[PDB]
């Protein structure tokens, strides 16, 4: 956290690239470079000494072991090997070193090149199939000098014309112009590197005011790059490159597989390829082969490089033993599965457990079942701790063992470790925050998760076989806020709408319905009378009335009846407080009697239950 | 009524076919080879695969885990056009898995089947279409069988272009390829060559430039073109039979399509055709004729092994050929024997492979017989040649109304694959072209004479005619009855009258397929639900004795029978000796085996005690670990005729299918358990051993020369005592038949671990004990956890024991462990009507509402039914069952109980009940008032309620994916390679992945530490992980995290790609800019 | 025979979808001015044809076409796009610049604003309505939140003053803030037509490149940013995550 604040995106100039793998030693002579494309040796398996896995430039895979030998222990650490120049430093030093290839030919970064705007071109003001030709060895360019004569700047000599440029030879008049025919990126290089640009964003901006109804889009663009470059320290030339970084090996790991077979990584593959191509090419210029080979060659190289960066981008998607497109540097960090989006926003943690799911009646809400099998592992350690606390277990392995023995404690301690200790449940990936909440893990036998009906809607679960998944929280702090703010009790209502979301939903409704409905003909205990105590109840178990059976009930409170009746009906004008007055529900005593001395409600004996049931659950 | 032809022959047939010929003909078509100079012939009498014979029992091949196969010789002929001389030989060239009992193959001892797929058929087609206004071009298109295509159209000129691939080409001279005079397509078309005439630019440039620059200036550019060029170009591309198959079809359509006249096997094309096309295209510019709809099942074709294989073989050859082409040819004239100039291999690959993988060598799956069938007669659209999921979207997944009758529409996975995978209607089958001839019935004067053995025509839905849907109130004796009989017709339904009609379906339940046309009362349900139904049915594990259900659709005995999971009277005979492993009514020699002497096969053991010694096999593992076995079933001394059935497969019973059982159910809303999508259960349920199944289990393990050494298999291992060096053999194996448990040893082996890397503290602790520690990791094999169960077997594999192992392994050991399992809470378990449900509580039997007769009921589903499921059908039968449950009599039935103005099924069932009372007078058997409702008490206390509840028996079924199949946990375990985050994959201590949307539930909440940490310490700060862990073990909190990994990784990449990342701080009052690791 | 876009089932997400990205495929011959006259039907017209619109306080006739799938009829007391004149979804953009054609008198702000909201509001409703089409409920409070998020970016014009290129679609404050600067320190007034950025344009290539990158353009925005060093303190959320440290809230809100 307090190691850095902002990141600095940018480019790697050949020094910075070569500054990714120098590992200069005290013999004093630099390394980090790899002079071999092959991988581990065939006889033994050790990492050659200058190939994709050279230790001495990435690091001793065997912790403190000079590839040479002599030292096989941390004791030998800072000290390295004279004979091998292995940098003895554990092994985690690898996965991070980098090394790099001095390139025998420049390669217009695929990215800047076949990019949506082809920035290269954006800055070269030269469309593809023209600048695209220049790489790919496919045309020529005049060069600033090359066109100092009849030749016109940026005129594509292609080859026939380029040869015609060699024709009309200097053995004749004029032809004193220069050279740098752009057959390869080597010249695109000094195109770029040619230009100054301080004039751009001002001398170029001369336009920008002018050409009011002109392309506009073109220009301003071309500015803003330029400007930008100059604004940053970006010289376009840096775009083509010349020397190549290289992934710390293990990430291109490569691995013995049990059956003996091996687990090659397309990384080292693309790579190694470009190595050959390179070397070889150096040997081609070394043997001064006639161009068109060497030409060809570069072309290749070029795109070997390329594909490395990004397969399938432009030329023909490489397809190796994988019997399919390989996996370039780009794409492993891209897509749905680019590093980003799946190992990185979505990693795949432990301390978890899934299962099928099942209604957990008997077990109330804010609780969950929990199988015994899983609950252990989830809670593994915590428990062992408790062992040691109770002292029953001494070391851990002690525990470990005992844990598998399922000693009384295993099913006794545990659950003391456990309660209080919320847990979080989730039905599959769930955008909704409420999709997952905090829950109290109660043990349970079989293997499912018990599950409460009221919460079902939230997670939206069937019980036709859904599954859920569990995680468990650790810091204690992280417990807190489970409790505190996901604890499935306390969240009743949709965050998308004040509406509640807990809601008794099916049958339980119709329980309540049926409870509280209004069966017609209700005779048993109909028109009866009651007075609090839950009297009527008793009567109900003695069936004095019928669950569905209208009957008066002394209750001084308020009804709501539905179908409001408020106004009287048929007041009984007789004597003291006897207006005494009816209502489609009520029946009451005001006037002399008082204000409401009488208060019998026209309600079925169910509804009273219900009302009661609330009631008491609620206050008291 | 009818006869169900064998319903898998589909692929019996195919193969035979091939076999019978299907490759000769290719083969010797490929027979003629000869020196690079016509001077040295290499042809063969390709007319006999002369195949010596399979080496193994099937059984074997299973045991040997080998590929039952055959191998296969070709006599060859007199070679050379220099001195014509034979050096004749024959050769085999390869092993052929010659199919199996289930009409599939096994290979590598495993078991597979080759799906058959479905594609469009060669021929030609037209698709026209519009602009944004109504400019209504057309097109055209061609497809060989194999070889490139030819495209045409009309681009707002009315003038045209011979495109080749998509739009590869575009030339006004759409029909001036290899034709002079021009009239051949200017007047011989007698229509509108380029709307009468000519392009604008109808330039006729094609003298010396003919077949030149056309295939160059705008083909295949960049060479000095050469009239040859162009030529040798095209002629390749359409004439070397080498590479252009029309396809018999190819013709066959064409001609038909265009009543061309070219029968001729003319396996490749002509000109006259071409133009013929082009006309047609034109003619419909003028609109005389029809574009074509490929969706029409007819113009689309399905093909099975026979060729899938075959052609794939062909390519086998070519490759081979080359090899030979030279190796044979170029070298001298003597050495060249007709022997060492040919090599299998390439074939042997190609097939070895094809099977070995395609997308079509699928594994079988034998969960239970009908999971087979339905997995043979499955057919598929995908596959190489097909589509992909993506590249094909939707309306290419729908019920093109031609499927009718040919593809059960009810039937489909989903996942994306909906629609991409259909299975086969019941009656359908295919013509040698590989369209589905559809059985029907010829109704004369709108009246089927019935006598007709159906009508095996209508391979395509366009019989075009009055066709009746095989559900007709039919007057006894022919006549239809209602003058409002529908009918399809030209893909339409249409009120019709009985007289003017042709065709009736053979039955009202043919379009459907297995598990779909079987639904007890299909007619009465939602479809899709019935979708689910079907499938469930395929997944019902089989049981110790799955009982034939009670009310069933009749249609099944067969289904069983053709599984080939049962054992069938091969022939004939009256049983004699039958112990539980075979029926020596067979190799015994008496009346069974001996009307296994009545008539006495071609080669077979014609009379004696015959190898009609069927074995019968107990408990073999399935592709789902399920077990299978066939107790003798038949008695002794009695009388069987072929096709009868002798012992029973996994889950079949009376020799007929039986998938699950049938128990008494009630419908009520049992509180909580059953509240919703939950099921109750009595205890007797599995107490009577019903619903328990087997499962058994592969476990292998193997030892292997480390370049440290071998590593082994001892009895002995360090650190043992009980469950270790106890239930262990002298090689640390187990005895057959040994209980085991969850951590004990299967087989013990160690490893040359040595040391060469240790912490001084370890040397200490020696010293103190001065234990000169040992050196050998000890990877015994242990039962993992949550297993039980006897051991059935072992299968050691070393140099002597078959030596079937990776290059350098020594022993391989299999071991097999089995397991009863009773039912138990937590099991998908459902009915035959998409009744996906899960167990929740089991009630001890003395608490369920039992019944008026006290008979405790025992499930209790939720009443309110036929909702989104619309599967009311299932009450119907519950009821019914119960009738035949009280009547104690099974009853077959069929969907669409029509020929009855009323529901029909409705007054059956009542009827039966009704009468069911009185045959026992139990009375409460049936209550017209509240049909089949009953009283019910309830065990717990002893009362019914205001609303009587229905009651029925019902047939349920329990489903493979069982709770244990999905349970997991991880405190912590193995991590990843590269990225160290726990290794989550399902088998092995995996971990729950928290994708973005999941985090969208965390940061969306309040206090989100968790989030954080969850993101790291339980997945990545490596050290973070540990020391947390610790930190709890200590007894306190945990320390602050760091930065996860996968960041650091990302650095790397990026950096490895022209970057200068400065993650960096800005500290001091002098604000300090640094960078970091 | 012409026939109907009837059925039993209509619009659903994709309806949403669309206007959320606020795609611009909704035919709408809505004029950029209120009027108020007769406009028999097509405009003037009614006889065979003339799809066409008002100039009431004006004199010009104007007259744009329309199809046989959408037919209009709103005569008299006409709309300052108090309705999209020609009656099929005016596209918040057309309506915005129309609410800018009518809304261009006040403070260029208040023209902006009153428009600006005007439309927004609009938008909201719209959405609801789909929800009610299903009855499905989604607190407008949310929607608000987004859509505001959706439109608060001007697109600069004649931005010689605020520097932002004339046409540099940018945020609302900074530029207007820089405008205030020149407005009090000499300089022109870069046009600030309030524009909507749809859904996808909003987010992605925006401030923090990390985010963006992760959201999309993992390599696309990458190039660029790379060209800009465009630093990214990852300050905020979605990174802290990417990255581990915790959140603008939490202790970052407590200690803070």
């Amino acid at each position: 956290t307090n190691q850095f604040d902002y990141v600095k995106i940018g480019l790697a100039s050949p020094e910075r690239i070569r500054q990714w793998g120098e590992r200069t030693l005290p013999n004093g002579q630099v390394v980090g470079e790899v002079t071999k494309p092959e991988t581990i040796n065939y006889r033994t398996l050790k990492p050659e000494m200058d190939g994709l896995f050279c230790e001495r430039i990435f690091g001793p895979a065997k912790d403190w072991e000079c590839h040479c030998g002599k030292y096989k222990r941390v004791r030998h650490r800072g000290i390295v090997c004279e004979r091998c120049g292995v940098e003895v430093t554990e092994s985690r030093v690898r996965r991070h070193r980098m090394g790099y290839i001095k390139l025998a030919a420049p390669v217009a970064h695929v990215w800047y090149l076949k990019g949506i705007p082809s920035y290269i071109s954006i800055l070269l003001d030269m469309p593809l199939r023209d600048v695209e030709q220049i790489v790919y060895f496919n045309s020529y360019v005049v060069l600033s000098p090359g066109n100092a004569e009849t030749l016109t700047y940026k005129q594509l000599l292609s080859e026939d014309q380029w040869l015609e440029i060699e024709d009309q030879i200097y053995s004749e008049d004029s032809q004193l112009q220069g050279v740098e025919v752009g057959i390869g990126a080597e010249a695109l290089l000094r195109l770029l590197a040619d230009i100054n640009l301080e004039q751009e964003a001002e001398s170029l901006r001369e336009e920008i005011g002018s050409a009011k109804g002109q392309k506009r889009a073109k220009l301003i663009k071309r500015l803003r790059v330029i400007d930008n470059f100059i604004a940053t320290g970006s010289k376009p030339e840096w775009m083509v490159m010349t020397v190549i970084p290289v992934i710390p090996p293990d990430l291109r790991p490569m691995v013995q597989l049990d059956g003996g077979r091996f687990a090659t990584s397309d990384l080292n593959d693309l790579y190694r390829r470009v190595i050959n191509r390179n070397n070889r090419l150096a040997r081609l210029q070394e043997i001064l082969a006639p161009e068109i080979i060497v030409r060809n060659e570069k072309r290749m190289l070029q795109e070997a490089v390329d594909a490395l960066i990004d397969n399938g981008r432009r030329g023909r998607t490489v397809v190796g033993a994988n019997n399919r497109p390989l996996k370039s540097l780009s794409d492993i960090i891209e897509g749905k599965q680019g590093r980003f989006r799946q190992n990185l926003l979505g990693k795949r943690v432990d301390y978890s457990g899934r299962s099928v799911i099942v209604v957990g009646p008997k077990l109330k809400i804010h609780q969950c079942g929990l199988p015994r099998e899983m609950a252990i592992e989830l809670f593994q350690p915590f428990v062992i701790n408790r062992l040691i606390r109770s002292g029953m277990v001494n070391n851990i392995k002690a525990a470990k063992k005992l844990i598998s023995r399922n000693d009384p404690s295993v099913w006794d301690v545990l659950e003391e470790v456990i309660e209080g200790h919320p847990v979080m449940l989730n039905r599959a990936p769930t955008l909704h925050r409420l999709g997952i909440q905090a829950f109290e893990p109660i043990l349970v036998e079989g293997r499912a998760i018990q599950l409460h009906p009221l919460v079902c809607p939230a997670f939206n679960a069937d019980f036709d076989g859904d599954q859920m998944a569990v995680h468990v929280p650790l810091s204690l702090e992280s417990q807190a806020e489970a409790r505190l703010l996901m604890l499935a009790s306390n969240n009743i209502l949709s965050p998308a709408t004040g509406r509640p979301i807990i809601t008794p939903s099916q049958d339980m409704v119709l329980g309540a319905y049926y409870l509280t409905a209004e069966n017609p003909g209700a005779t048993k205990g109909a028109g009866k009378y009651f007075a609090s105590l839950d009297d009527v109840i008793m009567a109900f178990q003695q069936e004095q009335i019928d669950l569905h059976a209208y009957v008066y009930v002394r209750f001084d409170g308020d009804v709501e009846s539905d179908q409001p009746d408020t106004e009287p009906v048929k007041v009984t004008t007789n004597e003291d407080g006897s207006r005494t007055v009816l209502y489609k529900y009520r029946r009451v005593r005001e006037d002399a009697q008082g204000n409401v001395i009488s208060q019998y409600i026209y309600t079925t004996p169910g509804r009273v239950i219900y009302n009661k049931a609330i009631q008491e659950a609620l206050a008291s | 009524a009818f006869l169900l032809p064998d319903l898998i022959e589909i692929q019996r047939s195919s193969f035979r076919w091939f076999l019978e010929e299907g490759l000769i003909e290719e083969l010797n078509s490929f027979s003629p080879i000869t020196d690079y100079t016509g001077k040295l012939e290499l042809h063969f009498l390709g007319h006999n695969y002369k195949l010596k014979e399979p080496k193994y029992s099937v059984e074997e091949a299973k045991r040997r885990d080998s590929t039952y196969a055959v191998q296969m010789y070709v006599p060859t002929r007199l070679l050379n056009k220099e001195t014509g001389d034979i050096k004749e030989q024959e050769v085999f060239i390869g092993d052929l898995p010659l199919m199996t009992d289930r009409g599939t193959f096994i290979i590598n001892g495993a078991e597979r089947v080759i799906v058959n797929q479905i594609v469009r058929s060669p021929g030609v087609y037209y698709k026209s279409e519009i602009d944004k206004n109504g400019r209504r071009t057309y097109s055209a298109s061609l497809i060989p069988n194999r070889g490139a295509w030819l495209k045409f159209e009309t681009d707002r000129n009315d003038l045209v272009w011979v495109r080749i691939d998509k739009t590869r080409k575009l030339s006004a001279q759409v029909l001036l390829k290899a034709l002079g005079l021009s009239d051949n397509e200017i007047f011989d078309a007698l229509r509108h060559p380029e709307y009468f005439q000519k392009t604008i630019e109808k330039e006729g440039q094609f003298s010396e430039e003919e077949a030149l620059m056309e295939l160059y200036r705008k083909l295949r550019p960049g060479e000095p073109p050469t009239v040859l060029g162009g030529q040798q170009l095209l002629d390749s591309r359409f004439f070397d039979p080498k590479r252009y198959d029309l396809g018999r079809v190819g013709r066959y359509k064409l001609n038909k399509k265009l009543r061309l006249s070219v029968p001729d096997t003319v396996r490749v094309l002509t000109s006259g055709d071409i133009l013929a096309a082009v006309d047609y295209l034109i003619n419909l510019e003028y609109d005389i004729g029809s574009i074509d709809d490929i969706d029409h099942l007819g113009n689309r074709r399905v093909r099975s092994v026979g060729e899938l294989l075959q052609n794939q073989v062909r390519v086998g050859l070519n490759r081979l050929e080359r090899i030979i082409r030279e190796r044979m040819t170029v070298s001298d004239a003597e050495v060249l024997t007709p022997a060492s100039l040919v090599n299998p291999k390439p074939l042997v690959a190609a097939i070895k492979e094809f099977f070995g993988s395609s997308q079509l060598s699928q594994f079988m799956d034998q969960t239970n017989p009908l999971a087979e069938l339905t997995h043979k007669r499955r057919l598929s659209a995908l596959g190489p040649g097909g589509l992909t999921r993506e590249r094909a979207g939707f309306a290419v997944r729908d019920i093109h109304p031609s499927h009718y009758g040919r593809i059960c529409p009810i039937e489909t996975p989903e996942g994306p694959n909906a629609g991409l995978i259909g299975s086969l209607a019941t009656h359908a089958r295919v013509n040698q072209y590989g369209f589905l001839e559809t059985p029907f019935r010829p109704v004369e004067n709108g009246r089927v004479r019935f006598d007709q053995p159906a009508a095996y025509m209508t391979a395509d839905e366009e019989d075009d005619l009055r066709v009746a849907p095989g559900d007709i109130p039919v007057d006894e004796n022919g006549y239809i009855i209602g003058p409002q009989v529908p009918v399809r017709y030209r893909q339409e339904f249409s009120t019709t009258t009985p007289e003017q009609v042709d065709y009736v379906a053979v039955s009202p339940v043919q379009i459907v397929s297995v598990a779909t046309s079987m639904i007890p009362f299909l007619e009465h349900d939602d479809a899709n639900r019935a979708l689910m139904g079907s499938n469930m049915q395929r997944q019902a594990v089989p049981l110790l004795k799955p009982e034939r259900p009670l009310v069933g659709t009749g249609l099944e005995a067969q289904g069983a029978r053709d599984s080939g999971m049962v054992i069938v009277s091969r022939t004939d005979g009256d049983v004699v000796y039958v112990d539980a492993t075979e029926i020596r009514v067979r190799v015994s020699g008496q009346l069974p085996t001996a009307s296994g002497k009545s008539t006495d096969n071609g080669q077979l053991t014609s009379q004696k005690g015959q190898e009609i010694r069927y074995t019968v096999s107990k408990y073999q593992r399935s592709n789902q670990d399920t077990c299978l076995n066939q107790k003798p079933l038949v008695r002794i001394g009695e009388r069987v005729v072929a096709g009868q059935v002798l012992a029973d497969g996994s889950s079949t019973e009376g020799g007929e299918l039986a998938l699950g059982q049938n128990i008494v159910v009630a419908y009520m809303p049992w509180e909580g358990y059953n509240y919703e999508d939950a099921i109750l259960i009595s205890e007797r349920l599995v107490q009577d051993d019903i619903y328990t199944s087997i499962h058994i289990e592969k476990y292998e393990i193997e030892a292997r020369q480390t370049k440290l050494g071998p590593e082994e298999i001892t009895r002995e291992i360090p650190n043992v005592g009980e469950d270790a060096l106890r239930q262990l053999d002298e090689q640390g194996i187990i005895r057959i038949g040994a209980w085991v448990e969850a951590g004990d040893i299967l087989v013990g082996k160690v490893t040359p671990k040595g040391e060469s890397d240790q912490p001084p503290e370890e040397k200490l602790l020696r010293a103190i004990f001065g234990e000169k520690a040992r050196d050998v990791r000890d990877n015994s094999l242990r039962v993992p956890n949550g297993e039980k169960g006897r051991v059935v077997d072992v299968r050691l594999f070393t140099r002597e024991q078959g030596d079937e192992l990776p290059p350098g392994a020594n022993m391989v050991v299999r071991v097999y462990v089995a397991q009863k399992r009773k039912i138990q809470v937590g099991d998908k378990m459902a009915g035959r009507h998409g009744n996906k449900g899960i167990i929740s509580r089991i009630l001890p039997i003395e608490d369920m509402p039992y019944l008026p007769d006290g008979s405790p009921v025992d499930i209790v589903l939720n009443p309110l039914g036929v909702p989104s499921r619309m599967n009311v059908g299932q009450v119907f039968e519950c009821l019914l069952g119960w009738a035949g449950h009280t009547l104690g009599v099974r009853f077959k039935i069929t969907p669409f109980d029509e020929m009855y103005g009323e529901e029909s099924s409705r007054r059956i069932v009542h009827g039966k009940l009704q009468e069911a009372r009185d045959e026992t007078g139990k009375d409460w058997v049936y209550n017209p008032d509240d049909p089949g409702k009953i009283m019910v008490y309830d065990g717990r206390t002893g009362e019914a309620f205001d609303r009587p509840v229905t009651i029925g028996v019902a047939y349920m079924l329990k489903l493979v994916h069982l709770v244990d199949d999905k349970i997991h946990a991880r405190s912590t375990g193995p991590y990843s390679l590269v990225t160290q985050q726990p290794l989550g994959g399902k088998a092995q201590q995996g971990g729950q992945r928290f994708g973005e949307m999941e985090v969208w539930a965390l940061e969306a909440f309040g206090a989100a530490y968790t989030l954080q940490e969850l993101l790291t310490v339980k997945s990545d700060d490596m050290q973070g992980r540990n020391e947390a862990l610790n930190a709890i073990v200590k007894g306190k909190a945990i320390p602050r995290p760091g930065t996860p990994e996968s960041f650091k990784v990302l650095m790397r990449e990026l950096q490895s790609l022209g970057l200068d990342i400065a993650v960096h701080k800005v500290e001091t009052q002098a604000d300090g800019s640094s960078l970091d690791v | 025979f012409e026939r109907a876009k009837t059925g039993d089932i209509i619009q659903g997400l994709p309806r949403i979808e669309e206007l959320l990205e606020a795609r611009k495929p909704k035919e709408a011959c809505i004029l950029a001015k209120r009027g108020g006259e007769v406009k028999v039907v097509y405009g003037d017209g009614d006889e065979a044809i003339a799809i066409k619109v008002i100039e009431s306080n004006g004199v010009v006739t104007d007259y744009p076409l329309g199809p046989g799938q959408n037919l209009a009829m709103p005569d008299g007391s006409v709309v300052p796009a108090g309705q999209p004149l020609s009656d099929g979804p005016s596209n918040p953009h057309e309506i915005l610049e129309v609410f800018f054609s009518l809304g261009s008198e006040d403070g260029v702000y208040a023209c902006a604003s009153h428009a600006l909201q005007k439309v927004q509001t609009f938008l909201v409703n719209e959405v609801q309505m789909v929800y009610q089409s299903q009855g499905i409920d989604i607190a407008d409070k949310h929607i608000e939140v987004i859509v505001r998020q959706m439109t608060n970016k001007v697109r600069i014009d004649d931005g010689g003053d605020t520097t932002m290129l004339p046409g540099e679609l940018v945020e609302l404050r900074q530029v207007e803030q820089v405008n205030e600067a020149m407005a009090i320190t000499g300089g022109a007034r870069a046009q600030y037509t309030p524009v909507l950025l749809g859904i996808t344009k909003a987010s992605l290539n925006t401030d923090s490149f990390i985010s963006a990158a992760s959201f999309q353009e993992t390599t696309r925005v990458l190039t660029e940013a790379a060209i800009e060093g465009k630093s990214d303190w990852l300050r905020g959320l979605k990174e802290n995550v990417i990255i581990g440290r915790l959140i603008p809230a939490g202790t970052g809100y407590n200690t803070y």
